[PDB]
């Protein structure tokens, strides 16, 4: 039972699910079945929902929040859901590349955002 | 026999002292529980048999303690 | 002791009769009305049957 | 009294080994729970020797009530010789204590009666 | 699907959104950012919503 | 004049075991009273497992009270 | 060898203080931190942090009885 | 003689209550420091029972040191 | 002998000093187990293996201590 619904598509909708490790705020946690109400927000990393057997489907959240309802109701609430073979290796060393070169080189908000996209990008080739 | 009666009257003393790990272990049990029993889920099951049993075990200790003590 | 016992006893049981008459409106009292109920809705149902 | 309810206890502690014997001729299927190792027989201290603890706390209770009850004689005689008048506000706190630690000692038997009886059938 | 109405939907500020009555239920964070951010996301939320239907 | 004096001294080191009967009634209290704010264990529910769970802490420095007291 | 071993019970059988003064810091630091989280002030945690106290201070005025006794009686 | 050395031993041992008294000041300052933090319990509401909190938990060091000083 | 009986009394007192900490190992592994399993689902497996497996390793130390203390 997992409501994973994006601001723009839905993925999960219907309640069809069993686990769910979506990596919140905090650490890779996993929703099991009748977990506890825990609101909490989620962080850019893998949300691999395991349908009943094996057949996770490692969907690369870009942050949000994992709502957690006390009916064993788990709605995750994300920005974006992309698939894990949705994204190219070559266009993905030259995000990178260019974020590292713009931090700490500038000011107000150009070396604040950088900082934070480097660590993005680097938890998203590493799990590929 | 004065070193003999003397000592029986300590042995019941020192091994008193194991009581400090007997009542606080019952309280943790317990401390966990009730904190656990006001959200996800109720209480006349799943925890309650953890709580039953683990209290039965952390105060095996005190029995064993108490039975030499007056046994000396 | 004996006489700040019965003096602490005298008043507590001076709550609990009020205690106790109050919660037996939801048992014994509350018997009277289930079955007043229960008679008014037996017989609109007696006389819906014999219309 | 203390002498009464050290013999009554004795008693009540041995018809709960009893029974839980009797109930397993029929069925019996061991006590313990499985693991990956074998060290569950050496730990024998519950069923039959958790009935003397359990029915210890009995006699404990009664000992350690009555000796505060009889602790106003040594501060009878230091009142009647700061005021006086804390006396009587701690006594009437432990005499209602002790007359509520009976019903807490008689829901805790019965909580451990309870898991006996439902152990003894699964 | 022909005809519409003039509808109205509230937003919370931060000092509202931690002053709720089972606010205190789930897992917050009270050192980071959770009543500010809770309450400036809403805003945002609502404006989509309220641009798409409208 | 050996008997006599290991009396007086086992009802003393026989009392140290009040530190965990002393914490454990304030452990239990402690857990009870963070969670009953978090809507709504106020009748029954948590009051009945307070209660039962305290009586298993003071089991260990009443009997312990005992064997001190007997001498 | 009777009046030295007096001297020596209401000295070791204070060791059980540490678990009497803990106690009543115990329960305060749950109960202060719990009533800033709204709004258990009136009553409700104020009112069992009264009752609460007295079980966590009934270990310390028990153990102190034993130590008083051997030096007056 | 007896009654002479077993004075000084009196006190010594009875002090050893002070660790319940002396961290029992801190662990309740701990939760009044970091709980007036979270907005706003300052004028009296906790500091009300922070101060009558300090007062019970330093009973027992209080106490404690009176039968020292009465044997010495 | 006066000084051998008195020895042996003494040893088995000081040796119960030990149930501190078995009794309070038994209550850290169930007030675990207890508040784990309310966040879902090991309950019957997973984490039941690990409590009775863990539960065994801590008691140990209590038998062992128990040993030199009857002996003595």
């Amino acid at each position: 039972k997992v409501s994973l619904v994006a601001p723009h598509q839905a993925i999960f909708t219907n309640k069809e699910v069993s686990q769910v490790n979506l990596p919140a705020s905090s650490g890779e946690m996993g929703v099991l079945a009748n977990h506890v109400p825990t609101v909490e927000e989620l962080a850019p990393g893998v949300v691999e929902v395991i349908e009943s057997s094996g057949t996770a489907s490692k969907y690369f959240v870009s942050g949000g929040f994992a709502s957690i309802l006390p009916g064993s109701k788990l709605s995750i609430s994300t920005v974006e859901a992309h698939p894990l073979d949705a994204f190219s290796s070559e266009n993905i060393k030259s995000l990178l590349a260019e974020a590292q070169k713009n931090a700490s080189s500038a000011d107000e908000t150009v070396a604040a955002e950088a900082a934070i996209e480097i660590e993005v990008l680097e938890a998203l080739q590493a799990a590929v | 026999m004065q070193l003999v009666l003397a000592a029986k009257y300590i042995g019941a003393a020192i091994a008193t002292i194991g009581l400090t790990g007997a009542g606080i272990g019952i309280a943790i049990v317990f401390a966990a529980l009730i904190n656990g029993t006001s959200r996800n889920p109720s209480l006349r099951n799943t925890l309650f048999p953890f709580a039953i049993l683990g209290f039965a075990l952390s105060e095996a200790t005190g029995l064993f303690c108490l039975m030499i003590s007056f046994l000396l | 002791i004996l006489l700040v016992t019965f003096l602490g006893f005298i008043a507590l049981i001076s709550k609990t009769v009020a205690p106790l008459y109050g919660e037996m409106a939801k048992n014994r009292t509350d018997h009277v009305v289930g079955l007043l109920n229960q008679a008014r809705a037996d017989h609109v149902n007696a006389v819906k049957t014999r219309i | 009294i203390y002498i009464i309810g050290i013999s009554v206890s004795l008693w009540i502690g041995l018809t709960i080994l009893g029974l839980f014997l009797n109930k397993a001729v029929f069925f019996s299927l061991f006590v313990p729970s499985g693991t990956p190792l074998p060290l569950v027989p050496v730990l024998v201290l519950i069923e039959l020797l958790s009935y003397t603890a359990r029915a210890i706390s009995l006699g404990l209770r009664l000992a350690a009530n009555t000796l505060s009850g009889h602790l106003l004689m040594s501060i009878l005689g230091n009142l009647v010789k700061i005021f006086g008048l804390i006396p009587l506000a701690g006594i009437f706190a432990i005499v209602i204590l002790e007359f509520a630690i009976a019903c807490i000692q008689a829901y805790v038997f019965a909580i451990l009666t309870s898991s006996y009886l439902k152990d003894s059938i699964y | 699907g022909v005809a519409f109405e003039p509808s109205v939907f509230p937003s919370f500020s931060p000092i509202s959104i931690e002053e709720s009555p089972k606010l205190s239920e789930f897992e917050l964070e009270e050192d980071q950012a959770i009543p500010t951010s809770l309450s400036q996301i809403s805003l945002t939320n609502a404006i989509l919503n309220a641009m798409a239907e409208g």
